[PDB]
C-alpha cells in the first residue's frame, strides 16, 4: 500500500532555506535496497534529480547542487526530509519525493551501479520562490443559461480569481463529480496575481436534476472555499 | 632390512581427492557459509574447488539458468539465475574484457582464466554490505569464454508439494550435457584449483586405500548401473555431499525486484562440509558405477576402470596412470639395506618378496606385488583402514 | 555528467499505430537506463528499468531495447490513453549521479471537431467588487490551433483578455479552451453587447455567442 505525500505546496523567499518533508505509508524507510530521493520539475520542463538519503544515514547528492544540498530520514516517523539553502528563482518547481530502487557494486576501489530508477513517487508539491505575499482567490460561479447551452450539452464553471502563489486545488462535489470536467491551467494577470477557470458540461436535458458544488482549496493561504453553481 | 615405519607414495598425489580436507563444502548443494546482510540471513557457497559440468536445471522450462533474473511484468520461470545484465562491468563478463579490465594488476594477470572469472565476480561487495561475508558464486563457461554471476544463491527447490506432480519455480542441480563445458565457483575456490582440486577423471585407474604397502579395493561400496562415464559422474554428483536443509510472496518479490526477497528465495533460515559419497570407480567394461563416502588413498592400475569423483569433469579423462610412482618412491626411501614398506612396483626384483611377485593381469604398468609379507594394517568396518591390534599400541 | 537527448521532442500518431521514441547517451551506459511516463499534472510512471526490463503492471505495448549510446521505448499499439511525455535516465555511475532526457511528448491524431462555444457573463457577487470578467468556453475540439477574438459593440479588443487550453483528453484526444475579458465594473456597464467570435477549421464560418446586459 505505498503511499508518499509531500509537505504542502507554498512560498520561499529569495536567499532563504527550502524545506520540505515527505510522510511514507504502506511502508517503512527502513527497507534495504531503497533510497529516499527528492526530483524537482521547474515549469514546462524537465526533471532533475536532487539527492537521496539511506536508512543508515548514507545519502548521495546531485554534485552540482552538493554545497546546498541536505537530507535526512526519521526512522521512528517513516519521514524523510529536504533543505535546499540559498534559493533562487530558479529553484522554483514541483518537488517530488519518491521510493528508489537502489543497488551498487564495487571492486578493486570503484563502484558500479545495477539499480537507481524511481518505481514511485509523491504527487508534487509546487515551490515558487518569490518575495511576494500569499493572497487568497475569490470563488465566481459560471452559472448555466442559454448563453451555455450547445446542442444538447450545457455548461457551468467555476471562475477562481485574483491568488498567488499557484497552485490550486479544484474538485466538483469533493471529488464526485469528475465526467466532464476541465480544469484550465491559470494564467498570470498583469497584477501579478494567477486567475483560472474549471467547468464542467452536462447533458442540457440533466441540468435541474442534480447540484454542482465546485470546491476550492488554495493551500499557501488555507482558503478553502465550496461555492453552488445554480442556473 | 624393510622399515618398520609405514609409507604411502600415493599421499601428495591423493590430496586433491579428499574432498573433506580439500573442498570443505557441500558439492551438490554448496551453502556451507553463514552471511547477514543489512539484518537479514544468507547462506552461501563456500567449497574450495570448483565443480566442473553443474548447473541449474529448472524443471517445466527451456529458459537456462544463465539467463538473468526474471523481475518487473514477466513470470519468474521466464529468468534464471544470473545477475542482471545491466552493467557490462559486472555480470557477465568475457575472458577478453575480464584481462583488459585487469591489464593493469599483475597479481590478478598471473590467475588462470577459471580463477581469474571466481577472483573477478567474488571481488565485489555490494555498497550496503562493505563489512559482509556475502559474496556471489560464478559460472565461468569454458566453451564461451565468459564468466556469469549468480544473483541469488539457491541451487535446489524441489521440496514443496507444489514441486510434486508446472507454472512454479522448481530446480535442481544437475550435471546436464548443456552444462559440461560450465564451472560452478563458490567464492572461495583456490586459485591453485588446477594443482589441489579434482578436474580430470582418472583412466586405467580406480580408488583404492592403501594398506601397508599396497593400494586395495574399498570394501564397502554401492553398486549402480551406469552406461558410460558421464552417466557414473552424474549418478555420483548427485549422491554427493549436500548442504541442502510462500510461492506467492516470493513471486511478488520478484516481480517488485526486491533485493531482500529475490537473494533469500528458495532457502530456510545442515552442513556437509565436504562429506558425502563423493567418489566413484567406473567399470568400462561391465558398465557399472561403484561410488563410496570414504576418502580414497590411492588408485589401483586396471585397465577397465576410470575413477571420477562428483567435482570432477564429465568426460576429460587423463589416461597416463604414473607408473614410476613406486619405483621412485622406493628409490627415495633407500637413501632412509633398509627397504621402504611397499610391496608394488613394476620392478620385480626391487620389491625382493620373500616369495614370487605376482603380476596383475589387469596392471597397464605390468606391476608385480608382494603379497608373501607381514601385514601391520588391514580394513575394519565402513572403509577405515586401522592397524592391526598387535601393532596398535606399537605406533 | 551523462547527458541524454531524446527525439523528437514531439510525435504525433494515430490510436494503434506504432511509435518509437529514441533516447542517446553522451556516452556509453550499458544498460542503466529507465523509462518514465508523465500524464499532465501527474508525477511520473516508471514503464522500464535495465532498458528493457518492463516494471510490474505496466502494459506490455510498452517495450525498450538498446545499449550503449542508443535506445528506444516502443508503443506496439498507440493507446488515447497513452498521451503523456516520455522520459529516459541513466544511472551509470556509483555514487548515483543520474539525468534525465528531455522528454518526447506523444500527442495522438484523431479527426477534426468543431468546438462547442458557450459564453458567461460576469457573475452579479463579482460586479460588487469592482470587476467584471466574461469567459468564452470552447471545449472539445480538434486540433488545437483556435482564434478568439472578444468583441464588445462590434469592436474588437486587444489587451484585456487572457487564455489557456487543456491538455489532451485520455478518450476522445480533443482540447478545451477557456479565455477571460475583463474589464472594470465602470466599463463594463457602459456597454451593452459582449461577444466571443471564434474561428477553427471545423467551423464552416466563424461563430460568435453573445449576450446583452439585462
Amino acid at each position: 500500500q505505498l503511499q508518499l505525500q509531500e509537505s504542502g505546496p507554498g512560498l520561499v523567499k529569495p536567499s532563504e532555506t527550502l524545506s520540505l518533508t515527505c510522510t511514507v505509508s504502506g511502508g517503512s524507510v527502513s527497507s534495504p535496497g531503497y533510497y529516499w530521493s527528492w526530483i524537482r520539475q521547474p515549469p514546462g520542463q524537465g526533471l532533475e534529480w536532487i539527492g537521496d538519503i539511506y536508512y543508515r544515514g548514507s545519502s548521495n547528492q546531485n554534485p552540482s547542487l552538493k554545497s546546498r544540498v541536505t537530507t535526512s530520514v526519521d526512522t521512528a516517523t517513516n519521514q524523510f526530509s529536504l533543505r535546499l539553502s540559498s534559493v533562487t528563482a530558479a529553484d522554483t518547481a514541483v518537488y517530488f519525493c519518491a521510493r528508489s530502487r537502489g543497488e551498487g557494486y564495487c571492486s578493486f576501489g570503484t563502484c558500479y551501479t545495477l539499480f537507481y530508477y524511481f518505481d514511485y513517487w509523491g504527487q508534487g508539491t509546487l515551490v515558487t520562490v518569490s518575495s511576494a505575499s500569499t493572497k487568497g482567490p475569490s470563488v465566481f460561479p459560471l452559472a448555466p443559461s442559454s448563453k451555455s447551452t450547445s446542442g444538447g450539452t450545457a455548461a457551468l464553471g467555476c471562475l477562481v480569481k485574483d491568488y498567488f502563489p499557484e497552485p490550486v486545488t479544484v474538485s466538483w462535489n469533493s471529488g464526485a463529480l469528475t465526467s466532464g470536467v476541465h480544469t484550465f491551467p491559470a494564467v498570470l494577470q498583469s497584477s501579478g496575481l494567477y486567475s483560472l477557470s474549471s467547468v464542467v458540461t452536462v447533458p442540457s436535458s440533466s441540468l435541474g436534476t442534480q447540484t454542482y458544488i465546485c470546491n476550492v482549496n488554495h493551500k499557501p493561504s488555507n482558503t478553502k472555499v465550496d461555492k453552488r453553481v445554480e442556473p | 632390512e624393510r622399515s618398520t615405519r609405514m609409507s604411502n607414495p600415493w599421499k601428495a598425489f591423493m590430496e586433491k581427492y579428499d574432498i573433506e580436507r580439500t573442498h570443505s563444502s557441500g558439492v551438490r548443494v554448496d551453502l556451507g557459509e553463514d552471511a547477514e546482510v543489512e539484518n537479514a540471513k544468507y547462506r552461501i557457497p563456500a567449497g574450495r574447488c570448483p565443480v566442473f559440468g553443474k548447473g541449474i536445471v529448472i524443471e517445466n522450462s527451456a529458459v537456462s539458468f544463465l539467463k538473468p533474473v526474471a523481475t518487473g511484468d514477466q513470470r519468474l520461470k521466464d529468468g534464471g539465475f544470473a545477475f542482471p545484465n545491466a552493467n557490462d562491468h559486472i555480470s557477465p563478463m568475457t575472458l577478453e574484457n575480464l584481462k583488459a579490465r585487469y591489464k593493469d594488476n599483475v597479481e590478478m594477470m598471473k590467475l588462470n582464466d577459471i580463477a581469474l572469472c571466481r577472483t573477478h565476480a567474488a571481488s565485489f561487495v555490494m555498497a550496503g554490505d562493505q563489512n559482509s561475508n556475502y559474496r556471489h558464486p560464478a559460472v565461468y563457461d569454458e566453451k564461451e569464454k565468459t564468466c556469469h554471476m549468480l544473483y541469488l544463491s539457491a541451487q535446489e527447490n524441489m521440496g514443496p508439494r507444489y514441486c510434486s506432480p508446472d507454472a512454479v519455480f522448481c530446480f535442481k542441480p544437475d550435471k546436464d550435457e548443456s552444462f559440461e563445458n560450465l564451472v560452478y565457483l563458490s567464492k572461495n575456490v583456490r586459485n591453485d584449483w588446477d594443482k589441489k582440486c579434482p578436474r580430470k577423471n582418472l583412466g586405467n585407474a580406480k580408488f583404492g586405500l592403501w594398506v601397508d604397502g599396497n593400494c586395495e579395493e574399498i570394501p564397502y561400496v554401492k553398486e549402480v548401473e551406469a552406461k558410460d562415464l558421464r552417466e557414473c559422474n552424474r549418478i555420483v554428483f548427485e549422491a554427493s555431499a549436500s548442504d541442502q536443509p510462500d510461492y506467492q510472496k516470493i513471486q511478488q518479490g520478484f516481480r517488485q525486484n526486491n533485493r531482500e526477497m529475490i537473494k533469500s528465495a528458495f532457502l530456510p533460515v545442515f552442513k556437509s562440509k565436504g562429506r558425502g559419497f563423493n567418489w566413484a570407480n567406473f567399470d568400462s567394461v561391465k558398465k557399472k558405477c561403484y561410488i563410496f563416502n570414504t576418502k580414497p588413498t590411492c588408485l589401483i592400475n586396471d585397465k577397465n576402470f576410470i575413477a571420477t569423483t562428483a567435482l570432477s569433469h564429465p568426460r576429460e579423462v587423463d589416461l597416463e596412470f604414473p607408473c614410476s610412482i613406486y619405483k621412485d618412491e622406493i628409490e627415495r626411501e633407500i637413501k632412509k639395506i633398509v627397504l621402504p614398506r611397499i610391496f608394488i612396483s613394476n620392478d620385480k626384483e626391487s620389491i625382493k618378496c620373500p616369495c614370487e611377485p605376482e603380476h596383475i593381469s589387469q596392471s597397464t604398468c605390468n606391476f608385480y606385488v608382494c603379497n608373501c609379507v607381514e601385514k601391520r594394517a588391514e580394513i575394519k568396518e565402513n572403509n577405515q583402514v586401522v592397524i592391526k591390534e598387535e601393532f596398535r599400541d606399537y605406533y | 555528467e551523462i547527458v541524454m537527448t531524446q527525439s523528437p521532442a514531439t510525435l504525433s500518431l494515430s490510436p494503434g499505430e506504432r511509435a518509437t521514441l529514441s533516447c542517446r547517451a553522451s556516452q556509453s551506459i550499458s544498460k542503466t537506463l529507465a523509462w518514465y511516463q508523465q500524464k499532465p499534472g501527474q508525477a511520473p510512471r516508471l514503464l522500464i528499468y535495465s532498458a528493457s526490463t518492463r516494471a510490474s503492471g505496466v502494459p506490455a505495448r510498452f517495450s525498450g531495447s538498446g545499449s550503449g549510446t542508443e535506445f528506444s521505448l516502443t508503443i506496439s499499439s498507440l493507446q488515447s490513453e497513452d498521451f503523456a511525455v516520455y522520459y529516459c535516465q541513466q544511472y551509470n555511475e556509483w555514487p548515483p549521479r543520474p539525468t534525465f532526457g528531455g522528454g518526447t511528448k506523444v500527442e495522438i491524431k484523431r479527426t477534426v471537431a468543431a468546438p462547442s462555444v458557450f459564453i458567461f457573463p460576469p457573475s452579479d457577487e463579482q460586479l460588487k467588487s469592482g470587476t467584471a470578467s466574461v469567459v468564452c468556453l470552447l471545449n472539445n475540439f480538434y486540433p488545437r490551433e483556435a482564434k478568439v477574438q472578444w468583441k464588445v459593440d462590434n469592436a474588437l479588443q486587444s489587451g484585456n483578455s487572457q487564455e489557456s487550453v487543456t491538455e489532451q483528453d485520455s478518450k476522445d484526444s480533443t482540447y478545451s479552451l477557456s479565455s477571460t475579458l475583463t474589464l472594470s465594473k465602470a466599463d463594463y456597464e457602459k456597454h451593452k453587447v459582449y461577444a466571443c467570435e471564434v474561428t477553427h477549421q471545423g467551423l464552416s464560418s466563424p461563430v460568435t455567442k453573445s449576450f446583452n446586459r439585462g
